[PDB]
C-alpha cells in the first residue's frame, strides 16, 4: 500500500476538510441569534465532550487496520458493512446540491470581472419597478413588496425561479449554469486519478489560499466606519438565554456540522500512513485551529454588515433576516459594490468561496473510490484512469435535479431533510459498533501499540458513554416537529416532509437489509451465525 | 399621472444648435430609462439611443453619436440632447417615451407631444 | 385618501375575550403592515405587535406572549385580534395605524376606540413654562446606539396624532416650515421657531433602530 | 446590430376578416422567458401607442381588440375583425440589449 509524500501533507488536508465555506455563515449566525457571545460557551465544552473525541477514534481505526471505507468493517464486525454502502449513495446525494453552491460563485467570477458591477445599479432585465436601493436624501421608501438588486441577480438570472412554481414543476435546466459544472469537474477529476501523489500537491494551494484571503479581508473592515456595532452584537454575553434547552442542541450539532467525523471521508487519509506517527498531536491541532478559524471568520462577515446597519439604518438582526446559504450572496455581496476599489474586493471573495467548496469535494470522491478496491480486488478499479470517470458522471447527471429553475427549492429540502438526519444516523450507528460490540478493552491495545502508551481517564469513560450520548440527543430533537422551509414567500405543502424523509431514510433503510443479508447466507444455529458475524477472523 | 412634455419647434438651418428637453414627472426617473425615437415623414422607425439618470450612463448606436450627445441632470429631474452641425436632410421628428421595467419588457407605456424639427 | 374607521366601545366582564376591529381603505392592503399602538390611560404610548399579511406570521412583544394574538383578512382588508385575560390595569384605547417598510414608521392614526374595565428612550422634564413665540428645546437622550430612527409626534387631548419629521432631519408632506430638527448618535434635540397656539400639544420622542419597537415618555409646551 | 425585417408590405382585409402580421429576424430573443418583442401602432397625428407588453399580456388603454401569441423566431398577432377606424401603422421592436432596432412597418388599408 501507498503512503503520502511528506509528513505536512496528510496535515493539511485533515484541516482542508475541516474547513469549508459553511464555516462562515452556519456558524457565526446562530452565535449571533442566539445570545450573542454567550453562544461561545457551549463551543468549548461540548466540542472536548463530543466533538474532539469522535474525531479522534475516526483516525485509530484508519491507523491500524489502514483499509477503506467498507474494509474495515470486514474486521471488526461484518454485520455493519451497511455503513459504507450508505456514505456512498450520500456522496452522490451531496454532490448534486454542494456544487450548485460554487456554481452560483463561478457565474459570479465572469460576472464581476468587468469593472462595473450589475449590483451598484439596476441596469438590468430584473423586475426594476421593485429594484429601488438608492439611497436619496430623504426621499427614499420601500413597500413590502420591494426586492434587493442582489436578490434580482440572485432569484431571476441565476435561478429563474420565475420560470417555475416548486416542486410540481421543475423543467428545463439553465444552459449557462451548466456550463459551469463542466469548468468545476475537470479540476476533480485531474487529481485523484493518480491517486494520493496529486492528492498530496493540490491541497498546498488551495487550504492557504483562503487563509490569506482571511487576512486581507479582515484589515478592510478593520479601517472600516460602523464596524464596531457588528462586534457589539457578535460579542456582548446574554446568559438568559442558556436556561433553555433548545440552545444547548443546536450548539451541539454546529461542531458536529463544521467538522464532519464518521462519514469515511477523514479514515482514507490514515490508510495510506505509517502506523509509528502520533495521531493525538495530530488530532488536537486540528480541533484546536477549526475554532479558531471559526472565530476570524466571524470576524469578516459582521464588521461589514455593520456598515449596512448603518446606511440602511436598521439593527444588525433585521438585515440578517434570512437563515441559510443566502446571507453571502444578497447582504454580503451587495456590501462589496458599494466600496472603493470594488473589482478587487469582489474577485477574492468569490474565489474564496470557490476554493472552500473544492477542498470538500476533492477528498469526498477519494472516499468511495477507496472502498470499492479492496473489498473486491481485479474486479473494479483495475485501471484506475477509467473507474474513476465512472464515478464523475453519475454525479454529473444525478445533479440535473438540482440545475432546474426550480433549483432553489430542492436544495434547501436536500440540505436540512435528506442529508440531514442521515450524517447523523450512519455516524451513531459506527459509534456504537466499535465501542460496546468491539470492545472498549480491544481498541485501546491497538492505540498503546502504535504509540508507546495507554490512553488517560477521559478518554475510556467518554468513548463509551459520552459520545453514544452526544448524538442521541441531537436526533431525538430533530424528529420532533417538522419544520417549515420559506424561501421567496413559498410555503411547502404538507406532504414536502413526507418526500423529504422518503428520500434521507432510503440510506437508512440499507443498514437493517445489510444485518439480514448475512444472517441468511450464513448456516447452522440462529446463535451461532450471529456470534460469528460479530468476532472478526 | 405621468407626462412628458417637450419644448417647441425649431428652424433648421447650416450650423445651428437645437435643444430638445423632456420633463419627466410622476414617478421615479432614477429608476428607469428614456427612449428616443427618429421619425421622418415618409419613412420607418429608428433607435436612438438611452439614458440612465443617477449614474450617467449612455448607449450610442446607428452612428448617431456625431449629432447627438444625449445629457441628463437628477437635480432639475429632465433630459436634454445637444445636436449639432445639421444640415437638410437631418430633419425628423423627435419624441421621448418613458421606459417600462424588465418585467414589462423595456414598454414604452406613455409618449410625448413631439416637436417637429425641420 | 387615506382613512381608518373604528367601531364603537363596549364594556367587557374582565377574563373575557374582545374583539376590535379597524378597516383598511385608500391604499395597497398588501403593500403596507397593519401595526396596533396602545394608548395607555393618563401615561405614554406602548407597542402591542405586527403582522405580516402576505405570509401571516407574526411578532409581538414579550407581555403579549400569552395575551393576544393577529390574525387579517385579505378578502375585507380588515384586521382582527382578540385580548383574553383582562385586568383592571388593562384600561387604554387601541389605535390603528399606517407603517412603511424599512424603515418601520408611522405616518397615519386612526381615531380609537376605549376599552372600559430595548433601546428606551429617556426624556427631560415635561413641564416647561416659556413666553408665546420664544424658541423652546425639548431633549430626549438614548440609551443605546441609535443612528438615525428619531421621529416626533403631535398628539392634542380628544385629538388623534400624526407624524411630523421624516428621519429628525427633513419634512414631511402637511407640516409647517416650523418644525425642525437634528441630531446624531446620542445627542437628540428638537426645537420649534415662533411657535403659536395651534403647535400647543403633546409631543413624543420615538425610536425604530431595532425590533421591539420603545416610545418614549412624552414632554408637554406650556408654552 | 441585430437584423429585424417585416411582411408583407401592404395588406387589404375586408371588413369582418382577420389577419396577422409578423416580424422576421434572426433572433430568438428569447432569454430568461420573457419575448423581447413588442408592438405599436402609430396613427397619423398620434404618436406609436403602445399595444401589448413583451407581446404576451395586453396593457392598459387598450381595447380588447387585440391579441397575441407565439414561440420561437416567429411571432404572430391577432387581430379581430377590424372597421374603417383602425387605419394605422404596426412597427416591431427588439428590446434585447446592448443595441436596439425597429421595424420596418406595413400599410393598413381596406
Ligand atoms: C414587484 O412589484 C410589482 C408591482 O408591479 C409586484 O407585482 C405584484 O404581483 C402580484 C402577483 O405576484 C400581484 O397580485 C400584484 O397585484 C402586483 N402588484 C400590484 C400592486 O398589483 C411584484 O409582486 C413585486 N415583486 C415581489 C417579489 O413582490
Ligand atoms: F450534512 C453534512 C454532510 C457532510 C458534511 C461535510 C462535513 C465536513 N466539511 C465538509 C462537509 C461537506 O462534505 C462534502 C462535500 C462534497 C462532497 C462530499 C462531502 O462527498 C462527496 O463530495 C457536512 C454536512
Ligand atoms: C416626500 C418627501 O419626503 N419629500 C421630501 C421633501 O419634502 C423635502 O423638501 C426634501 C428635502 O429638501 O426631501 C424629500
Amino acid at each position: 500500500r501507498e503512503t503520502w509524500g511528506k509528513k505536512v501533507d496528510f496535515l493539511l488536508s485533515v484541516i482542508g476538510y475541516a474547513v469549508d465555506l459553511g464555516n462562515v455563515w452556519r456558524f457565526p449566525y446562530i452565535c449571533a441569534q442566539n445570545g450573542g457571545g454567550a453562544f461561545l460557551l457551549p463551543y468549548t465544552i461540548m466540542a472536548i465532550f463530543g466533538g474532539i473525541p469522535l474525531f479522534y477514534m475516526e483516525l485509530a481505526l484508519g491507523q491500524y487496520h489502514r483499509n477503506g471505507c467498507i474494509s474495515i468493517w470486514r474486521k471488526i464486525c461484518p454485520i455493519f458493512k451497511g455503513i459504507g454502502y450508505a456514505i456512498c449513495i450520500i456522496a452522490f446525494y451531496i454532490a448534486s446540491y454542494y456544487n450548485t453552491i460554487m456554481a452560483w460563485a463561478l457565474y459570479y467570477l465572469i460576472s464581476s470581472f468587468t469593472d462595473q458591477l450589475p449590483w451598484t445599479s439596476c441596469k438590468n432585465s430584473w423586475n426594476t419597478g421593485n429594484c429601488t436601493n438608492y439611497f436619496s436624501e430623504d426621499n427614499i421608501t420601500w413597500t413590502l413588496h420591494s426586492t434587493s438588486p442582489a436578490e434580482e441577480f440572485y432569484t431571476r438570472h441565476v435561478l429563474q425561479i420565475h420560470r417555475s412554481k416548486g416542486l410540481q414543476d421543475l423543467g428545463g435546466i439553465s444552459w449557462q449554469l451548466a456550463l459551469c459544472i463542466m469548468l468545476i469537474f475537470t479540476v476533480i477529476y485531474f487529481s485523484i486519478w493518480k491517486g494520493v501523489k496529486t492528492s498530496g500537491k493540490v491541497v498546498w494551494v488551495t487550504a492557504t489560499f483562503p487563509y490569506i484571503a482571511l487576512s486581507v479581508l479582515l484589515v478592510r473592515g478593520a479601517t472600516l466606519p460602523g464596524a464596531w456595532r457588528g462586534v457589539l452584537f457578535y460579542l456582548k454575553p446574554n446568559w438568559q438565554k442558556l436556561l433553555e434547552t433548545g440552545v444547548w442542541i443546536d450548539a451541539a450539532a454546529q461542531i458536529f456540522f463544521s467538522l464532519g467525523p464518521g462519514f469515511g471521508v477523514l479514515l482514507a487519509f490514515a490508510s495510506y500512513n505509517k502506523f509509528n506517527n502520533n495521531c493525538y498531536q495530530d488530532a488536537l491541532v486540528t480541533s484546536v485551529v477549526n475554532c479558531m478559524t471559526s472565530f476570524v471568520s466571524g470576524f469578516v462577515i459582521f464588521t461589514v454588515l455593520g456598515y449596512m446597519a448603518e446606511m440602511r439604518n436598521e439593527d444588525v438582526s433585521e438585515v440578517a433576516k434570512d437563515a441559510g446559504p443566502s446571507l453571502l450572496f444578497i447582504t454580503y455581496a451587495e456590501a462589496i459594490a458599494n466600496m472603493p476599489a470594488s473589482t478587487f474586493f469582489a474577485i477574492i471573495f468569490f474565489l474564496m468561496l470557490i476554493t472552500l467548496g473544492l477542498d470538500s469535494t476533492f477528498a469526498g470522491l477519494e472516499g468511495v473510490i477507496t472502498a470499492v478496491l479492496d473489498e473486491f480486488p481485479h474486479v473494479w478499479a483495475k485501471r484506475r484512469e477509467r473507474f474513476v470517470l465512472a464515478v464523475v458522471i453519475t454525479c454529473f447527471f444525478g445533479s440535473l435535479v438540482t440545475l432546474t429553475f426550480g433549483g432553489a427549492y430542492v436544495v434547501k429540502l436536500l440540505e436540512e431533510y435528506a442529508t440531514g438526519p442521515a450524517v447523523l444516523t450512519v455516524a451513531l450507528i459506527e459509534a456504537v459498533a466499535v465501542s460496546w460490540f468491539y470492545g472498549i478493552t480491544q481498541f485501546c491495545r491497538d492505540v498503546k501499540e502504535m504509540l508507546g502508551f495507554s490512553p488517560g481517564w477521559f478518554w475510556r469513560i467518554c468513548w463509551v458513554a459520552i459520545s453514544p450520548l452526544f448524538l442521541l440527543f441531537i436526533i431525538a430533537s430533530f424528529l420532533m416537529s417538522p419544520p417549515q422551509l420559506r424561501l421567496f414567500q413559498y410555503n411547502y405543502p404538507y406532504w414536502s416532509i413526507i418526500l423529504g424523509y422518503a428520500i434521507g431514510t432510503s440510506s437508512f433503510i440499507c443498514i437493517p437489509t445489510y444485518i439480514a443479508y448475512r444472517l441468511i447466507i450464513t448456516p447452522g444455529t440462529f446463535k451461532e451465525r450471529i456470534i460469528k458475524s460479530i468476532t472478526p477472523e | 399621472q405621468v407626462q412628458l412634455q417637450q419644448s417647441g419647434p425649431e428652424l433648421v438651418k447650416l450650423g445651428a444648435s437645437v435643444r430638445i428637453s423632456c420633463k419627466a414627472s410622476g414617478y421615479r426617473f432614477s429608476y428607469s430609462w428614456m427612449n428616443w425615437v427618429k421619425q421622418r415623414p415618409g419613412k420607418g422607425l429608428e433607435w436612438i439611443g438611452r439614458i440612465y439618470p443617477g449614474d450617467g450612463d449612455t448607449k450610442y448606436s446607428g452612428k448617431f453619436k456625431g449629432k447627438a450627445t444625449l445629457t441628463a441632470d437628477k437635480s432639475s429631474s429632465t433630459v436634454y440632447m445637444q445636436l449639432s452641425s445639421l444640415t437638410s436632410e437631418d430633419s425628423a421628428v423627435y419624441f421621448c417615451a418613458r421606459s417600462a421595467y424588465g418585467s414589462e419588457g423595456f414598454a414604452m407605456d406613455y409618449w410625448g407631444q413631439g416637436t417637429s424639427v425641420t | 385618501e387615506v382613512q381608518l374607521q373604528q367601531s364603537g366601545p363596549e364594556l367587557v366582564k374582565p377574563g373575557a375575550s374582545v374583539k376590535i376591529s379597524c378597516k383598511a381603505s385608500g391604499y395597497t392592503f398588501t403593500d403596507y403592515y397593519m401595526n396596533w399602538v396602545k394608548q395607555s390611560h393618563g401615561k405614554s404610548l406602548e407597542w402591542i405587535g405586527n403582522i405580516n399579511p402576505n405570509n401571516g406570521g407574526t411578532s409581538y412583544n414579550q407581555k403579549f406572549k400569552g395575551k393576544a394574538t393577529l390574525t387579517v383578512d385579505k378578502s375585507s382588508t380588515t384586521a382582527y385580534m382578540e385580548l383574553r385575560s383582562l385586568t383592571s390595569e388593562d384600561s387604554a384605547v387601541y389605535y390603528c395605524t399606517r407603517s412603511p417598510v424599512r424603515p418601520y414608521y408611522f405616518d397615519y392614526w386612526g381615531q380609537g376606540t376605549t376599552l372600559t374595565v430595548d433601546i428606551v428612550m429617556t426624556q427631560s422634564h415635561k413641564f416647561m413654562s416659556t413666553s408665546v413665540g420664544d424658541r423652546v428645546s425639548i431633549t430626549c437622550k438614548a440609551s443605546q446606539d441609535v443612528s438615525t430612527a428619531v421621529a416626533w409626534y403631535q398628539q392634542k387631548p380628544g385629538q388623534s396624532p400624526k407624524l411630523l419629521i421624516y428621519s429628525a432631519s427633513y419634512r414631511y408632506t402637511g407640516v409647517p416650515d416650523r418644525f425642525t430638527g437634528s441630531g446624531s448618535g446620542t445627542d437628540f434635540t428638537f426645537t420649534i421657531s415662533s411657535v403659536q397656539a395651534e403647535d400647543l400639544a403633546v409631543y413624543y420622542c420615538q425610536q425604530h433602530y431595532s425590533i421591539p419597537r420603545t416610545f418614549g415618555g412624552g414632554t408637554k409646551l406650556e408654552i | 446590430d441585430i437584423v429585424l425585417t417585416q411582411s408583407p408590405a401592404s395588406l387589404a382585409v375586408s371588413l369582418g376578416q382577420r389577419a396577422t402580421i409578423s416580424c422576421r429576424a434572426s433572433e430568438s430573443v428569447d432569454n430568461y422567458g420573457i419575448s423581447f418583442l413588442n408592438w405599436f401602432q402609430q396613427k397619423p397625428g398620434q404618436p406609436p401607442k403602445l399595444l401589448i407588453y413583451a407581446a404576451s399580456n395586453q396593457g392598459s388603454g387598450v381595447p380588447a381588440r387585440f391579441s397575441g401569441s407565439g414561440s420561437g423566431t416567429y411571432f404572430s398577432l391577432n387581430i379581430h375583425p377590424m372597421e374603417e377606424d383602425d387605419t394605422a401603422v404596426y412597427f416591431c421592436q427588439q428590446t434585447k440589449g446592448v443595441s436596439w432596432t425597429f421595424g420596418g412597418g406595413t400599410k393598413v388599408e381596406i
